[PDB]
This record gives C-alpha cells, structure tokens and sequence, in this order.
C-alpha cells in the first residue's frame, strides 16, 4: 500500500483472539478426549473370542 | 453495521449441537450394540426388545440435529454477537448434555442387556434407567431451544 | 487513500494518518478528516521537531466558529532496561479561543524504529477510552485507524507499525493466570475423582 | 496410563507452542513485544499477593492432608492385629497438622500486609507496592510448596513408624525422630517466607 | 455503557450449568445402572427399590437445568459484564458441583447396590449416604441462585 | 474508576469455594460409602457408627458453601480489584483445602470403617484422624472468612 | 470489501469434511474387517453378509466427499467471511459426525459379525444397529448441506 | 497484494500430501508385513498372494505423491493466498485421508492374512475389505485434485 | 529487499532432511538389528542375506543427505522467502517420508527376518515388502527435489 | 533508578532456593525413613547407624535455607536487575541441585539401609556413596553463594 | 547493523551439536554396557570384543564436538544472522542425527552383543549392522560441515 | 550500552551448568548406589572397587561446578549480550552433557555392578565402558570452556 499503512487490527482483537483460541482448544479437547475414549473402549466380547 | 466474525460462534454452535450429540449417540449405539451382540447368542428372542438403548441413542442424535438445524436456519452475516454466542451456548448445551446422555445410555444399555441375558425380568428396570438417561438430552435440548429461540 | 500529514525539515520527520479524525466541544461533534489529510493548505503554525521531542501542531479556522489548534505531543527516550530508544505520545493538548485542555494518552508507545497504530484513540469507553482525563472536560477526540511515527522516519512512508493491544491484554493475563491455576486444581481434584474404584466381591 | 497421556500431551504441546512463539517473535523482530516487564507490571500486585496467601494455606493443607491419610491408613491397617498403635502413633498426624499450622501462621501474617493504593498508573503504584505483591507471593508460595512436600514426607515416614510398631512397640520411639526431620522442612519454609515477607508494605 | 462480546461468560454459565450437571448425572446413572443390572440378576425384587441413585442423578441434571434456564431468560443483547460473570459463576458452580455429586452418586450407587444384593440392611445406610452425596447439588444450586440474582 | 472486568475474580472465588469443596466432599463420600458397602455384609449393625466420615465430608462441602455464599453476598458491579482478589483468594483457599480435607476423610474412612469391622477398638482412632482431617478444612474456612471480611 | 486471510476457513472445511469422514470410514473399516477376518475362519459362508459394516463405512466417506467437493465448488477468491465460516462448520460437522458414525459402525460391526458366528439371528439386530449408527453421518450431512447453502 | 509468506501454506500442502501419505503407507506396510511374516511360517504357499495390502499402501503413497507434485508444480513466489490455501487444503485432504487409508489397510492387511492362512477362502473377502480401505485415499485424492486446481 | 529472517526456514529445511531421515534410518536399523541378532542363533548362515533391511535403512539416510546437501549448497543471505519455504518443504518432505519409510523398514526388517529363519521361502517376500517400504523415502526425495529446485 | 518489577526474579530465587531444597530433603527423608522403618522391623539395633541418610537430607534443607536467607536479607525494592537475576540463578542452582542431591540421598538412603539390614559390612560403602550425594547440595550452595554475593 | 539476538541461534547451534550428540552417545553406551554386563556372566572372554558398540557411541559425541567447536570458533558479536542460522542448522543436524545414531547404536549394541554371546558367528554381522548405525552421525557431520562453512 | 535484562542468559548458563550436571551426577550416583547395595549382600569385598561409578558421577558434578564458577566470576553489571549468550551456551553444553554422562554412568554402573558380582573378570572391562560414559561430561566441559573464554 502507498504509505505502508498498518494491518488494521480491531480494538479488543486480543479478546477475539483469546475467545477463538480457548473455545477452539476446549472444542478440540472435548472432541479429542471423547474420540480417544470411544477409540480405546473395550467391547468385552470374550465369550466369542474363546469359540 | 455489526462486526466481522459475527457468525463464527453460532456456526461452532450448529456444528457442536450435531457433533457432540453424534459422539454421544455413537458411544451409546456402540457400547449397547456390543451388549446386544453378546446377549443374542444366549437369548434368541430378546433382540427386538434389547434395541431400545440404541433407539434412544438415535434420539440423542435427533436432539442434536433439531438444535443444529434451528441454529443454522437462524444464522446471517449481519447477526448480533448476542445471538451468535447464545447459539454457541445452545449447541454446546444440547451437544455435551447429549454426550452425557449417550454415554449413560451406552453403559446402562450394555449392563441392562447383559443382565437380561441371565434374567429377562430386568427389562422393565432397564427401561426406567434408560428414561432417566435419555432425559439428559431433553434437558440439554430445553436450554438449547431457549438459547436459540431468544 | 488519504495522504498523511507530514512535518518536514530537509526530510519528513513526523508522519500522521487516520481513517477518521473528529472532535467535539460541549459534546457537539465535527469531522476534520477532509479538512486535514491530503490538505496542502493545512495550517501547521508552531509545529516542531527534535530527536528527543515532537510537537505536531495542527491549526483550523472554522471549528466551533473560531480558530482552534491541537498539539500532538511525543518524546523519544533511551531506556537502559531494554536498551532501545522507545517513544511515546504521552499527551494531546487543545488550545482554544482563550484556554487549554489536555489528554494523558499513555498507551501510544513503541520502539522508535516502528510506527504505532490503533483502531481507536478516544475518550469514549465504547472506543477504548485511551484519552485518559483526570478532570471533567467539554472537549472530546476520536481518531479511527490512528497511525503515527515521529522519530526515525525515512521517505514519505511509515515504517512497520506496532499494534496497540492486539494479541493479549492485562485483564486477559490476570484472568488466565487465575483460570489456568484453578484449572490445574480442577485437574488435580478430577484426577483423584476419576481414581475412585469399587469392589467386585464381598465377604461370606 | 491414558488420563496421564492426555495431560502430558497438553503439557508438551504448551511448551512446543512457547518455543514456536519464542522463535517467531525473535526472528520476525517483533521481540520488542512480550517484554516480561509489562506482564510483571500491568498485573495487579493484589493478584500476586492473594494467590500467595491462598497458596500458603492450601498447599500446606494438601501436604498435611496427604500426611494424615498416608499415616492414618497404616494406623488402621496395622491396628487390626495391633490396636496399641492408635494412641501413640497419632503424633504423626499431629505433625501433619503442624504443617497445616505452619501454613495458617504464615498466611495470617502475610494477610495483615496488604492495603489499597488509590492508584492505577504503575508509577503511582510505585516500587514498594510491586515489591510487596511479589514478596508476598514468594513467601506464600515458599511456605505453601515447602509445606506441601514436608507434609507428604511426614505422612510417608509416619506410616512406616506405625507399621514398625505393629511388629515391635519399641520401634516407634526410635523411628519417630525422622518425623522431626520431616517437620523441620515446613518450619524452614516458614522461616524463609517470614524473611521474604519481612520488608513489605503496601499502599 | 457496556462493552461488546459481554454475553459470552454468562451463556458459558448457562451451558456449563446444564452440561456439567448432565455429565455428573450421566456418570451417576451409568455406574448406578451397572450395579443395579448386575444386582438384579440375583435379586429382581430390588429393581424398583434400587432406582433412587438414578433418580438423584436426574435431580443433579435438573439443578443444572434450573440455573441454566434462569440464566438463559436473563441474558440480553449488550448486557453488563457484572451479570455476565455472575451468570458464569452461578453456572460453573452448579455444573461443576453436579459433577462431584454425580461421582459420589455413581460410586455409592454401584458399591451400595451390589453390597445390598448380599445384605438388605445396607439399603438404609446407602440412602443416607446418597443424601450426603446429593445435597452437594443443592449447595451448588444455592450459590448459583444467589450469584445469578446479585 | 474500577475496571469492568474487576468483579470476575470474586465470582471465580465463589465458584471455586463451592466447587472444589463439593469435589472434595464427593470423593470423601464416595470412598466412605464404598467402604460401608463392603463392611455392611459382615457387620450390618455397624453402619450408623461407621457413617461418621460421610457426614464429615458433607461438612467440608458446607465449609465451601459458607465461604461461597459470603463471597456471593459480598460481590458488586463497582467492586475494587482489592476486594475482588481478596474474595478470589478466599475461594481458592477454602476450595483446594476442601479437596484436600475431603480426600483425607475419604481415604481415612475407607480404611477406618474396614479396620473397625475387623477390630472394634479402632473406631475412636478413626474418628480422631478424621477430626484432624476436618481441622485442615477449618484452616481453609478461617483464612477465607478473614479475607472475605477484609 | 471482503478481507483476505479469510478463504482459509472454508478450505479447512473442505479438508476436514473429507479427512474426519475418512478417519470415520477407516476406524469403521479396520474394526469391522478384523471382525470379519477372525469370524471367517470358522464360518466362511457368512462373509458376503458380514461385509455390510465395511460398505456402511464407505457411505461416511461419500458424505465427507460430497460436502468437501460442494465446499470446493463453492469457494472463490475474496469469499465473504460469513460463507467461509459456514463452510468450515459444515465440513467439521459432517466430518466429525461421520467419525462418530465410523467408530459406532466399527465397534458394532466387529462385535456383531463375531457374535453372528454363533447366532445367525443377530444379523437382523446388527442391521438395525448399523442403521442407528450410520444415520449419525446422514444427520451430519443434513446440517452440513444446510450450512453450505445458508 | 499478497504477503511475502504467501507460498508457505501452499508448500506446507505439498509437504503434507507427501508426509502424511508416507506415514499412511508406512503403517499400512508395517502391519501388513508383520502379518505376512507371522503367517508365512505356517503357509508359505500364500506368500506371493499375501502381498496385496502392501501394494495398496504403495498406492496411498502414490496418491500423496501426485498431489504433492501437482501442488509443487502449481506453486510460485507470486501465488495469491486463495490458491495457496486451496493447495494447503488439497495437501491435507489427500494427506490425512491417505493416513486414514493407511491405518485401515494396515489393520485389515494384518487380520486378513492371519485369517487367510487358517482359511484360504478368506482371500476373496479380504481383497474386497481392502478395496473399501484404499478408496479412502482415492476420495481424498479427488478432493485434493479439485482444490489443487480452482 | 528480502527479510533477513528468511534463511532460518532454509536451514530448517536442510536440518529436517538430515535429522528426520537419520531418525528413520536409526529406527529401521535398530529394529532390524534386534531381528538379525535374535534370529542369528538358530540359523547363523542367514546373516549375509538378513543384513539387507539395514542397507535399506541406510539408503533412507542417504536420501536425506542428498536433499540436505542440495539445500545447503543453494542457500544465500539474500535468499527470497519463497525459496526458503520451498526448502523447508523439501526438508520435511524427504525427512518425514524417510521417517515413515524407516518405521516400515524397521517393523518389516524385524518380523520378516525372524520369520525367515523359521521359513527361508519368506526371504523373497520380505524383499518385495521392503521395496514398497524403501520407495517411501524415494517419494520423499522426488518431491523434495521438485520443491527445492523450483 | 531500577525498574519496578526488578525484585520479582530475586523473590523467585529465595523461593526456589527453599522449595526445591524442601522437595529434595522431603523425598530424601521419605525414602530414607521408609528404608529405616522396613529395616528396623528385622534389625532394631541398626537405627542409630541407619539414621544418617535422614540427617543428610536435612542438610539439603539447610543448604536451601541458607541461600534463601541470604537472598531474602539481600532483597529490596531498589534492587538492580543484575543482582535480581543473580539471586534467581543462585536460588535455582542450590534449590534444583539440592533437589538432585535429595533424590540421590533418598535412593541410596533406602537401598543402602535395606542392604545393611542383610549385611552390616555395607555401612562404610553406603556412607561413602551417600557423601557423593550430599556433596551435590554443597556444589549447589557454592554456585549459589558465588552468584548471590556478586 | 546486525540484530542483537543474531549470535543466540549460533550458540544454540554449538550447544545443540554437543547436547544431542552426548544424549545419543549416552544412550548408546548405556544400552550396550547393560547387555555386556549381562552377557559377561557366562562369557568372561568376549568382553574386549563386545565393547565395540560403546566406542561407536563415543565417536557420536566426538562428531558433536567437531561441529560444536567449529561453530564456537566462528561465533562473534557482529555475526551476520545468516551465519548464525547456518550454524544452528549444523548443530541440530549433527546433534539430532547423532541422537538417532545413538539410538540405533544402543539397540544394536545390546541385541548384537547378546546374539554374539549365544553365537560367536554373529560378530561380523553385528559389525556391519553397527556401521549402518554409526554412519548416521557421519551424515549429520557432513551436512553440518557444509552448512557451517557455506 | 547493553540491555539491563541481558545478564539473565549468562546466569541461566551458570545455573544450568550446575543444575543439569547435578541431576546427572545424582542419577548416576543413585542408580550405582542401589546396585552396590543389592550386590553387597552376596559380595561385600567388591564394595571398595565397585564404588567407582559413584566417583565418576562426582566428576560430573565437578564439571558443572567448574563452568558455573567460571561463568559467575565472568559476569558484570553491564555485560555484553554476546558474552551473556556464550555463557548460556557454555552452561547448557556442560550441564546437559553432564546429564547425559550421568544417565550413562548410572545405567552402566548399576548393570556393571551386578555383572561384576556374577563374574569378577568384568570389573576391568567395566572401567573402560564407564570412562566412555564419563568423557561425555568432559567433552561438554571442553566446549563450555571454549565458549566462556572465546
């Protein structure tokens, strides 16, 4: 741009940044932990593995 | 007029209403489904009774869809941040309460169905426990309908 | 695109720009933007610069029916702490038909090699209240997309701009230290709770 | 295993992200930002202080609480075949509570020091107030964590003493000396925290 | 004057009130329902007597629902941060307390019901201990009602 | 004058007081009730003596309730950061102490109930150890009352 | 008018729609396929029935593909930020819902096929449970279509 | 005009297209190889037939390579962020979908060979199960080709 | 002029090419060494055939070296940020593709060797499997040259 | 004059000097007293010899304390950053080196006393190896004096 | 002219060149020594031939020393930043490649010694296998020299 | 001229030089002392020889001390930032290389003591392997001396 004007961040961009980060973190952790749980859960069908 | 990023929170709400309810319903369906598979070998007749856990896990996924669609139909470019954050809260409220419901359904449906394999009289007790699990999705839904109709 | 105000002495020494510049007296607002930026006829009487200090004087004839003048006031200082020449706009002054008013700007600061910018410099809380006032005032000011440099200028273009408060803030940091601390306690508590267990047998 | 791995993942990711940021703001020359100065200055001294006070109590209470049940569990379990244990070996619990006492002492002393500034500019707040908020945090952290470790050690060794008594009563009197060497660590935490506190004033 | 984004903490309150209470209720229900199913194979006559831990778990989710609805009806566009934080603290308090009560209900329900299978006299003690568990939901609710009305 | 964020810390205080005490008391209850369940099969008469750690864990929840209510009644919009951080400190102080005290009560109950069942002479010994565990909870209460009234 | 740094979210939508659906189809496939392989040793005639869960895993991948390609056809230079977030939300919503469905299909497909080795009647229950698992992917697609066209 | 770093996201696409596809093909190969190695001792007649999952792991690596090369040949200093992000999305879309296919191929490639050595009839059904794994890579590739272009 | 930080990403390229390829070659060698050593005792004559997986793990480190050299020989202080990101891409591409190849080669080059002494006919099969491993490193090299030369 | 926050690093110095030393001496004392108690049941006569590791662990707490005192009596609001960092470094050096010395004291103070229970000749050896633990506390101290008095 | 932080990446290079190489050599030594110690029980004679992995671990630390010295001797305050990133790249590229080498030397230097104890003929194989580990450190060195001298 | 913060790195160097060396020498001591104790019961006569690993771990603590003292005596109130970085690098480079030698002496010392007890011929060979551990600390010292004096 002709005068090297700034990137034009908003006021409270730090609020927005933290909201996006911590919400995306909390969303991702809840997905990841639930995914890890259902991935590693035990179906316990041993009565068939023996036969 | 209203700020940029407006829809992002409400969009995460719509997704969350679906995804966490689907994760709940998936765990519910998965865990209880394995108990049905195990039980069926001992009890040929009880298969069509023992599905009710899995039906209610489907209901949790429907509760997620109900809110997710209601949020999605309510989104716009010019949306006030107020409704966008309310829609996030809504989608988490149904989604994670439905997760809680579906997790409970999975366990109680598995244990109930394996119990009915040994003693079929347990079925009435299992249904009552399942109602007390399923209603967690209804409570999440109630709050989410408020936080999306307001 | 509006051209900056520039103060020149052999070369440009101060560069100033905004998307809007506006003021009020007795809370009656006026727009100075088109009366200021790109105006080759703009009166800069009493504008001054030195490597230690800058006074961007801006003067106008019609405002509130009278001659009105603004000083945007800045300093450069070496700080041994960081070992850089920092800068700040510490204050603004308004010189009226017969009196002076001022604003304790404060947050406008950076290393002298970088310009500073903000979405708002204003007295209004909806626009951050950066123009701190220790006394009641009939005057108000707002700059929108404010950008300034007053030291180490080169060409009729800014150097790179430091943000005001873009990535974090004081309330956020204090909030987080508290939050992360209680989330650590919650993890400790919840770890013990997830460690609860029950028997699989009973006595005869 | 799994619940530790989830936490470990967050822990490693946190430090990995700080390394990425530390490089990023360095190489892009933005390293004038994140100067620890503004963090350690725009934070309120009262935040540091109150965390300090609450740490002094609560970490001492955690150390003492572990202290208690670690020995108590052994008192009970040995006590089934050796009921004599309970009355005398309970002194370990008394020393675990003494670690809690060290907490509440230091915390109450710290709690007298803080007063309002009527100021928000860092220069109007001035060095004494910052130095107090930090020193108070340091003191409360020092006693808190020292007591945390002290109490756990006392609980461990006191459990050992109780299970020694279960085989021979005479062992308790001999072994009990180690509970002093445990307890002394909490007192040392107090001593340092007093000295860290000793120069403070606020307002 | 109120800042932008201000509803976020309060609706996180509303969602958390519901969600964490539903998670507490889910764990409570899951472990209780497991212990009931295992017990009931030996003792079908105890089925209806033994549902109470699951009822208490449903009550924990209802305490979350109560606070969540009271926040959801009091949220407004451009709300003060004061009410928004009060609503956050209220919803966190009931929600996270409802987790605690849920674990106690689940553990005491599981152990209590399977012990009761061997010895009926445990039932009286179990119920009293479950009152000492369930009341944590009321304590959370009390603080939450107080906070959300300041 | 005071920042619009100011009240947020005292809110988190009131939350933490109730939550971390509920968590501690829940764990204390869960352990103790599990112990009662196992014990009662051999010693069904001993339940109403052995329940002491359960009520004691409930009292640790009450210690957090007291502080949480006191903070909640002490909150306002215009609150100074000074009073807000005092209230935060109170909340954390009782809260983590309530975890610790409730945890010691639980473990000591789980032991002491079983020890008493095999050896009646231990019953008073258990109660003494539990009183010390409760006094740790008092220290968390006492600081929290002091800071909340400062 | 529209900012850059903005088409990124819709692109992440397109990726995520495919990727999390592929993960869903993968866990679905890997679990069920291991079940088929183990089952087949004793019951080869059941293979052509027992393949169905692996076919259902394909449907998730197709749902993800459809949304991903739909987003890809909907992307443009200088896209309106509102649409970019909607496409993110759609792609996550289908993708992670398809993951949930994937896990459910994999678990119930495995346990179902294994149990079917001993009980041919379980095929009926298995198909019903597979429908109740797979429909989560369909629900994710439904909201994702809505969001992709809002 | 574009940022200096505009080509970064595009090259990270090219990298991801190769890297995650290689990880996919690696896991797919590793599990398949161990399976072959374990069973070939008992059934050496099967060795040439047993290779197929490894071949498909190669196909995933090739799908990665194709997108990586298409991105890399499309990439330049002057690239607009729209095309750069699209290439990131493409590179992830194949790359992680190929990793999903690589997880799938690997598990089925082990279990399938184990069954086939005990029961040669599995060899037909095994290949079908593997086709339903490998197609995940192909779906990721389809999206990635689209996003790599426009 | 070009940003002075730009050479950082270029050296991260050369390093990653070497480092990750060495990590692959290490794990390929380590597993193969355990295999060959554990195998040798029963069939010592097989060592001169059984070294070959180690040679392939060596080849992975060579592929890293070829890229790392070519990057390093191409760097300059004035380097355009575009080329520097290409070099990071090339470095990660070969390096992590080599790591992937080394994971395959390790797992195969263990299990295949331990099979081969039980059944010598496996040896040709192990070679064929390993071709499909070592080629991942080559795909990494192919992309890495295509990036770093353009 | 010096910057306001300057004294914080030196405060963390005095705390680190003590806290990490407390952790060390506590762990050392715990492992030692455990080893003593377990030995003493078999060999009651040996306690008055076997106490020494506990004394050495106390000496680590002394090494923390001394540095912490020296820092604490050196601290002031007026402190230059240089002396503040020196106090930090000293505190970490003694505190963490002390922790390391405490770890070694604890390991040997256990294993050595257990060995001595079986074989009294070990005692001289155990003292020698324990001196080479306690001396790390002294090396920590030496650096901490040198820094903190600079 | 040059940035103040410029030398930081240079010295972290020099440190990294050593540290990671020492970690590699340490692991290589530790593993090999453990094997040697264990084998020597029934093999008083093999000891002097068995030390060979340990020495191959040692040279990795020396490769680190070469680069670490080379970098250190080419540091100055006025360093051009580009030279510092070259030096960082060198120090990592030897440092971590030596780490990888040390892992391979460790696992080989255990298993190969054990196998040689069981069968002396393995010795030559182990030599060859170990070369393909140690050469990683050499490749690390080659690029690290190219980088540091560019 | 120089930044007042800048002595922080050199101080972290002085600290690190001790601390990580101490962690090393502690671990090496701790492991070896456990081994000596567990050996002594059978072979008391070996103590006076088998102590050597602890002495070598002591050498690592000395290498730390040397550099820590050297850095500390080289600090000044206005230190040149370049000199402060050199000291940091010295500090890590001895400190962590001493950690690595501490690991190595630890593992070898523990295993090599058991080996010696079971075959006394090992002791003469073990010393060589222990020197090959301990010299890593010395190479770290060489670089650390170079950096501090450069």
């Amino acid at each position: 741009s002709p005068y090297n004007l700034a990137y034009k961040y908003n006021l409270e961009y730090s609020v927005v940044f933290n909201l996006v980060l911590w919400i995306m973190t909390g969303l991702a952790l809840a997905v990841i932990i639930t995914s890890y749980n259902i991935w590693n859960m035990d179906p316990g069908y041993d009565s068939i593995i023996y036969r | 007029n209203n700020p940029e990023y407006s829809s992002f929170f409400g969009v995460m709400g719509a997704s969350s209403a679906m995804v966490f309810s689907a994760m709940g319903a998936a765990y519910g369906t998965a865990k209880s489904g394995t108990g049905i598979a195990a039980m069926s070998v001992m009890r040929p007749e009880l298969i069509m009774k023992s599905i009710i856990p899995v039906v209610m896990a489907g209901i949790i996924a429907i509760y997620g869809l109900v809110v997710a669609v209601l949020i999605a139909n309510s989104l716009t470019d010019g949306i006030t941040l107020y409704r966008s954050f309310l829609q996030l809260g809504a989608g988490l409220s149904v989604g994670l309460s439905g997760l809680a419901a579906g997790f409970a359904i999975g366990i109680v449906g598995d244990a109930g169905v394996r119990g009915t394999a040994q003693q079929p009289r347990l079925f009435v007790g299992m249904i009552l426990i399942l109602i007390f699990a399923e209603v967690l999705g209804l409570y999440g839904l109630i709050v989410a309908l408020i936080l999306s109709t307001k | 695109i509006h051209p900056p105000v520039s103060y020149n002495d052999t070369a440009p020494r101060i560069l100033f720009w905004a998307q809007n510049f506006s003021v009020a007296y007795k809370d009656e607002w006026k727009d100075l933007t088109s009366l200021t930026f790109g105006v080759e006829n703009l009166n800069l009487t009493g504008s001054f610069w030195n490597d230690s200090f800058a006074m961007l004087s801006l003067t106008y004839e019609p405002l509130f029916g009278a001659t009105v003048t603004f000083k945007f006031i800045l300093a450069s200082r070496f700080y041994p702490v960081s070992a850089r020449y920092w800068f700040t706009m510490e204050r603004l002054e308004i010189h009226s038909n017969g009196s002076v008013a001022h604003f304790n700007v404060s947050q406008v600061t950076g290393p002298s090699i970088y310009s500073f910018h903000c979405e708002y410099v204003s007295s209004l809380s909806k626009k951050g209240s950066l123009l701190v006032t220790n006394v009641p005032s009939l005057w108000q000011m707002t700059l929108h997309n404010f950008q300034i440099q007053a030291f180490n200028v080169t060409g009729e273009q800014f150097s790179y701009a430091s943000d005001c408060a873009g990535f974090f803030s004081p309330g956020i940091w204090m909030g987080l230290l508290t939050t992360l601390f209680m989330l650590f306690i919650f993890t400790y508590g919840l770890h013990m709770i997830l460690s609860l267990k029950t028997m699989d047998r009973f006595d005869d | 295993t799994g619940l530790e791995l989830l936490y470990l993942g967050i822990f490693v990711a946190f430090w990995a992200c700080m390394i990425v940021v530390g490089i990023c703001y360095t190489i892009f020359d933005l390293g004038f930002r994140f100067d620890v100065a503004w963090f350690l200055t725009e934070t309120s001294p009262f935040m540091w202080s109150n965390l300090g006070i609450g740490l002094a109590i609560s970490l001492s209470v955690v150390g003492a609480a572990w202290g208690i049940y670690i020995t108590g569990s052994s008192i009970i379990g040995g006590g089934v075949k050796a009921p004599r244990i309970k009355t005398k070996n309970l002194v370990s619990i008394i020393f675990c509570e003494a670690v809690a006492i060290y907490g509440i002492i230091m915390a109450i002393v710290i709690s007298n020091m803080a007063e309002p500034f009527s100021a928000t500019d860092p220069k109007a707040i001035g060095h004494r107030n910052y130095h107090a908020g930090y020193s108070m945090f340091g003191a409360g952290l020092t006693v808190g964590l020292s007591n945390l470790f002290c109490g756990v050690c006392v609980g461990i060794v006191g459990s050992g003493a109780a299970l020694a008594d279960a085989q021979n009563p005479s062992l308790f009197v001999k072994i009990l000396i180690v509970e002093i060497f445990g307890s002394a660590i909490g007192l040392f935490g107090v001593i340092v925290a007093i000295l860290q506190t000793s120069r403070v004033k606020m307002g």
